[PDB]
């Protein structure tokens, strides 16, 4: 079966240099050109050039002469991006997507016909730390919401649940937002009925393996 | 470089019904136009090359037309695998371009927000730093308007938000917003107010809570 597989996520700081690598199976590399495309998150989609992989010769977009250089592995079937003095805005999804090569007459697809699954490439000079969590106190004032604020804590991401997963209905856990700090923050709320909040105990439970944090946080009315 | 542009970014549609999807280029591109479907997972697959041929394996729904500047790409029985974002791209000529992408949601009718208001902890004040959380809860559609008000004050800079994906479950939207004071800022007020519209709202909704009570 066609596949294209990418290395896995990378945490680079500013000024360091980040190898992606594309492992093609189920198809010979040799036979395809291979492409680079970059996604910013927003999602716009860029195509950043490509690499003749029978020759060998790499063919850059203009927006991505200088700092970017595609290279080949053919007997580990496997094509490369290295991103050289990394800058926070090269934070994007990176994938590689294999097309035909084309010839006059041919009948293949002049498309990029298999994509890899995509490398997620962050740029930060941030720290790693765990959360604070704190409670997002239901009102004493039907349903009733209430939640966690997992606050101030690098790398993403975190897992947030509720009663050790016994508890999904009406839960919203939203994405997370990047602070001015260089850290992330974000909530986890729940909607419940009014009635229970004297009878049933809400913990959220929250993980951060970056920073070895796990926190089970109990929220209660607030006396 | 030729331009690729999708006008409609943002597209409604109900499971079953024919979806339409505009493309257009700076100049004649000969047909040589494909499209791509991202999944909300983020991955990608083509759809169609050359304007109107269905890759291997895609299903006969998906069909696509067009000539000169003007291309579309059509799934005729909308199913749920389908909500995804579309991309057209030409290769016409080197740089090979995308258009913006069109990013389908399902259709449903109106919802209000639910409004919450949420005061920093006593915690969370002892280190310094207070948030105040507003909760915008299953609403639909997803355009919202809120405002911050401290003491009848509008806050504008200091406070951000984020809001979840369609529900897949109710086809609704909720919004977070944080508004973050120094602990000194937080103790020189005291109304503390979300003040939210929305064009399921005859009026606008407004929690507010007085620190300290």
């Amino acid at each position: 079966q066609i596949q294209l597989v990418q290395s896995g996520p990378e945490l680079k700081k500013p000024g360091e240099t980040v190898k992606i690598s594309c492992k093609a199976s189920g198809f010979t590399l040799t036979n395809y050109g291979m492409n680079w495309v970059r996604q910013t998150p927003g999602k716009g989609l860029k195509w950043m050039g490509w690499i003749n992989t029978d020759t060998g010769e790499p063919t850059y977009a203009d927006d991505f002469k200088g700092r970017f250089a595609f290279s080949l592995e053919t007997s580990a079937s496997t094509a490369s991006l290295q991103i050289n003095n990394l800058k926070n805005a090269d934070t994007a999804t990176y994938f590689c997507a294999r097309n035909p090569p084309y010839y006059y007459g041919t009948n293949n697809a002049e498309a990029m016909d298999y994509w890899g699954q995509g490398t997620a490439v962050t740029v930060s000079s941030a720290s790693t730390k765990g959360p604070s969590v704190f409670p997002l106190a239901p009102s004493s004032k039907g349903t009733a919401a209430l939640g966690c604020l997992v606050k101030d804590y690098f790398p993403e991401p975190v897992t947030v649940s509720w009663n050790s997963g016994a508890l999904t209905s009406g839960v919203h856990t939203f994405p997370a937002v990047l602070q001015s700090s260089g850290l992330y923050s974000l909530s986890s709320v729940v909607t419940v009925p009014s009635s229970s909040l004297g009878t049933q105990t809400y913990i959220c439970n929250v993980n951060h393996k970056p920073s070895n944090t796990k926190v089970d946080k109990r929220v209660e009315p607030k006396s | 470089d030729i331009q690729m542009t999708q006008t409609t970014s943002s597209l409604s549609a109900s499971l079953g019904d024919r979806v339409t999807i505009s493309c257009s280029s700076s100049q004649d591109i000969s047909n040589y136009l494909n499209w791509y479907q991202q999944k909300p997972d983020g991955t990608v697959k083509v759809l169609i090359y050359y304007t109107s041929t269905l890759h291997l394996g895609v299903p006969s729904r998906f069909s696509g037309s067009g000539s000169g500047t003007d291309y579309s790409l059509t799934i005729s029985n909308l199913e749920l695998e389908d909500i995804a974002t579309y991309y057209c791209q030409q290769y016409y000529n080197l740089p090979w371009t995308f258009g913006g992408g069109t990013k389908l949601e399902i259709k449903r009718t109106v919802a209000a927000p639910s409004v919450f208001i949420f005061p920093p902890s006593d915690e969370q004040l002892k280190s310094g730093t207070a948030s105040v959380v507003c909760l915008l809860n299953n609403f639909y559609p997803r355009e919202a308007k809120y405002q911050w008000k401290v003491d009848n004050a509008l806050q504008s800079g200091n406070s951000q938000e984020s809001v979840t994906e369609q529900d897949s479950k109710d086809s609704t939207y909720s919004l977070s917003s944080t508004l973050t004071l120094s602990k000194a800022d937080y103790e020189k007020h005291k109304v503390y107010a979300c003040e939210v519209t929305h064009q399921g709202l005859s009026s606008p909704v407004t929690k507010s809570f007085n620190r300290g009570e």
